[PDB]
Parts: structure tokens; sequence; C-alpha cells
């Protein structure tokens, strides 16, 4: 199913999109729980 | 009975330089425009 006969056919996230204090882009990651590891 | 204080250990002074919003980056929230570096 190609529409235009001689062109090329058109063609796990760890952060959150949040507005920062200044007004740009701020990334919010998964918080760290302080549970002690088995090792 | 009352209590008195006897000093133990670390006697040290903290000149504020900067306070950021991010974990170790992000926008600057507080900047101390007095600091004279060594």
């Amino acid at each position: 199913e190609i529409l235009e006969p001689f062109v090329d056919p058109p063609r796990d996230r760890n952060y959150r999109i949040e507005k920062d204090a200044n007004g740009g882009i701020r990334y919010v990651y998964d918080e760290i729980d302080p549970v002690y590891d088995s090792d | 009975t009352d209590i008195n204080l006897i000093e133990i250990g670390p006697r040290f002074v903290l000149t504020p330089i900067i306070i950021q919003e991010g974990s170790f980056g992000g926008p600057i929230l507080y900047e101390n425009k007095r600091f004279i570096s060594p």
C-alpha cells in the first residue's frame, strides 16, 4: 500500500515531563527507596 | 539537675555558593553574589 508512486513510504521511558521553575524542561525520575540490599 | 556542653569535634564553616533545583543540574534557584573564591 504505497500512495505516492515514486517516493519512499513515510515512517521503556524512565522520566516524566514536568515544567521547571524557569519554564523550560524538567525531568522527574523514579524515586529511590532506601531499602538495604541482600549483598 | 542541669546540663552543660563540652565540645567534641568538627568546627567548620559553610559559605553558601549555589542552590539548584535538579539532582546535580537543573536551573539555578539561589546564587550567592558575595563569594570571594580562595
